């Protein structure tokens, strides 16, 4: 059991337990007033301060209040400033601070907290592992990598640090190098290693290198509840949504959108072509490490349900056209973008993040031959003026082996079986 | 991310909101 009472607190252990018993009993209002009195009588008490913060924490959960919780987050820190604070109490208070900071989206704050923790406990490997996550949550894979390298130099068989190290490696396109860490890290069974991200990226890493054992891991990931199936490997999912690789316009119910895209396809093309000719800079190279080779760029009109205003100044009639269809402009888990691929481009088999969207492709400029797209076990081609519809949460693959460039328009829609409340509540992706 | 799943986290947390 932890040692949370310094010698001073032991002289008031009776009052401390009385207050804590109230909170443990569930009487939060009067327990807060207890610890508040205790912090009043003994401002130098670390346990009275910690009990105040826990009660504020319990109050925030009850009222579902972020503001109340931010109070607790500050009180957790004050514990650290008081005289002669027991190590167990200090670590417990700053860890909950960081945890709650992450809960609120204060990732920069959680990071500073984790950094202070690591200095106060340089032998605690778990705090380093947690620090690495702090860096990952901000997108700082460089400092995150250093952290896990400093962990594995001391504890090289910690699986938690292995999977996170391998994840960072594959993110950096160290395909072969990431496979052992990801594999060994999952095989350890350590807490935190049973994460669909590692199964996903392990198998995908194997695919790229040719290791046919990948689908053995995909199946395992399906057994552990990460993937809806071996072929549909998205991780941000609403369970129960109809799952099939290819849809028809009628099956989606978005038939007025499909009609509007197909009837006005030349307009959509010409505005895309005009941006290509007069503003190539608005087309951005694919930057998700999905290409084996070739030229692939995208010009994005909508993302996360946000209209890109400068992009729409280059395709203004197309954006206006699309505004009549909230099923796609309001899709906060998809995009609306032009997509150009040049000859000699192969796109790795990959999967989208979420099964809450369906992906329409409107063909704009389709070379007579060389271009095709696979989703799951069906390969199809594009047609100028025609819409394809597939679920990109299924594995899909693309080839551009033509003599000239290939332009399409990509329009994501909410999965039709999603309710209006889910379309307004799901966090953006 | 957008077309793939190569980032540690894709969503943002906002407490109880
Ligand atoms: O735009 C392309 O040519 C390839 N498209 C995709 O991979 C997709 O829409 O998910
Ligand atoms: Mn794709």
């Amino acid at each position: 059991k932890p040692k949370l009472l310094n010698k001073f607190d032991k002289t008031i252990k009776a009052e401390l337990d009385a207050a804590e018993k109230l909170r443990k009993r569930g009487k939060i209002e009067e327990a807060v007033n207890a610890f508040k009195e205790l912090v009043r009588k003994y401002p130098q008490s670390p346990r009275a301060r910690y009990g105040k913060a826990q009660c504020e924490d319990d109050l925030a959960e009850k009222r579902r209040s972020n503001e109340v919780l931010r109070g607790a987050i500050e009180t957790y820190q004050e514990v650290a400033s008081l005289p002669d604070v027991p190590a167990d109490l200090l670590k417990l208070s700053l860890k909950r601070r960081s945890d709650r900071q992450q809960f609120l989206g204060h990732m920069r704050g959680s990071l500073l907290t984790l950094q202070r923790l690591v200095q106060l406990f340089p032998n605690d490997t778990s705090l380093k592992n947690d620090l690495g996550v702090g860096y990952l949550l901000i997108g700082d894979n460089d400092n995150a990598k250093k952290v896990y390298e400093e962990v594995l130099s001391v504890t090289p068989n910690d699986g938690f640090a292995k999977v996170h190290y391998g994840f960072i490696l594959k993110a950096q396109n160290k395909i072969a190098e990431s496979i052992p860490y990801l594999k060994e890290g999952i095989e350890s069974g350590d807490p935190g290693t049973d994460d669909g991200r590692f199964y996903f990226h392990l198998g995908d890493a194997m695919q790229r290198v040719g290791n046919k054992e990948a689908y053995k891991w995909y199946e395992l990931g399906h057994k552990r509840g990460h993937f809806a199936s071996v072929w549909q490997r998205s991780l941000y999912n609403v369970n129960g949504l109809k799952a099939q690789p290819w849809w028809t316009p009628k099956e989606t119910g978005y038939t007025e959108l499909v009609k509007s895209l197909e009837r006005n396809w030349k307009l959509i093309r010409d505005e895309g072509l005009a941006v290509m000719d007069k503003a190539k800079g608005l087309f951005l190279p694919e930057d998700e490490n999905l290409r084996e080779k070739g030229d692939w760029s995208q010009f994005t009109l909508w993302q996360q349900g946000r209209r890109n205003e400068n992009a729409c100044k280059g395709a203004p009639k197309t954006c206006t056209l699309l505004e009549k269809f909230p099923e796609t402009t309001g899709c906060r888990r998809g995009q609306i973008k032009y997509s150009i691929m040049h000859p000699g481009t192969h796109v790795w088999p990959h999967t989208g993040p979420t099964n809450c969207r369906l992906r329409m492709h409107l063909g704009l400029v389709i070379p007579k031959e060389g271009c095709k797209i696979r989703c799951a076990n069906e390969t199809k081609t594009w047609e100028e003026g025609k819409v394809l519809i597939f679920d990109d949460s299924f594995e899909h693959e693309v080839w551009q082996d033509a003599s000239s460039f290939r332009l399409i328009f990509i329009v994501d829609v909410w999965h039709p079986e999603l309710t209006p409340q889910q379309r307004r509540s799901l966090p953006a992706i | 991310x957008k077309d793939g799943l190569g980032e540690y986290t894709c969503t943002s947390l906002e407490g109880f909101e």
